[PDB]
């Protein structure tokens, strides 16, 4: 019965993370050591709003 | 005895059985109204048991 409201395709543009697997998987440990609080919210943000259009910042 | 005995009660009995009379009126219509429409204390159906809901933070974030 309602409209879904999407995000229009200009709020989805970020500088995207394009290096393979292996790459990430190297990086992996001290990443999760060095950008925890930020990645910490986002996950805070993604479970506390069960809404993926919510957690877009 | 005299006549007053039997008649007073003649009376007791007449009352007893109509307040039982009236009673039973009322519960089929009690009954039809519960029934018909579950906001009383019979008829209640079963519905599943809310507290076996898993409420933990689950493995995806959209639940």
């Amino acid at each position: 019965p309602g409209i879904v409201e999407l995000p229009t395709l200009e709020e989805l543009k970020v500088e995207e993370v394009k290096v393979s697997s292996a790459v990430l998987k190297a990086a992996a440990h001290h990443y999760g050591a060095q950008c925890d609080k930020t990645n910490k919210e986002f996950m805070l943000c993604r479970w506390e709003e069960k809404d993926p259009r919510r957690c877009l910042k | 005895d005299g006549p007053e005995k039997n008649y007073e009660k003649t009376l007791a009995i007449l009352q007893i059985e109509s307040e039982k009379a009236e009673l039973r009126l009322k519960e089929q219509e009690v009954r039809r109204l519960m029934r018909a429409r579950g906001d009383g204390p019979w008829y209640q159906f079963p519905t599943p048991e809310k507290e076996f809901i898993d409420h933990s933070p689950k493995a995806t974030p959209d639940n």
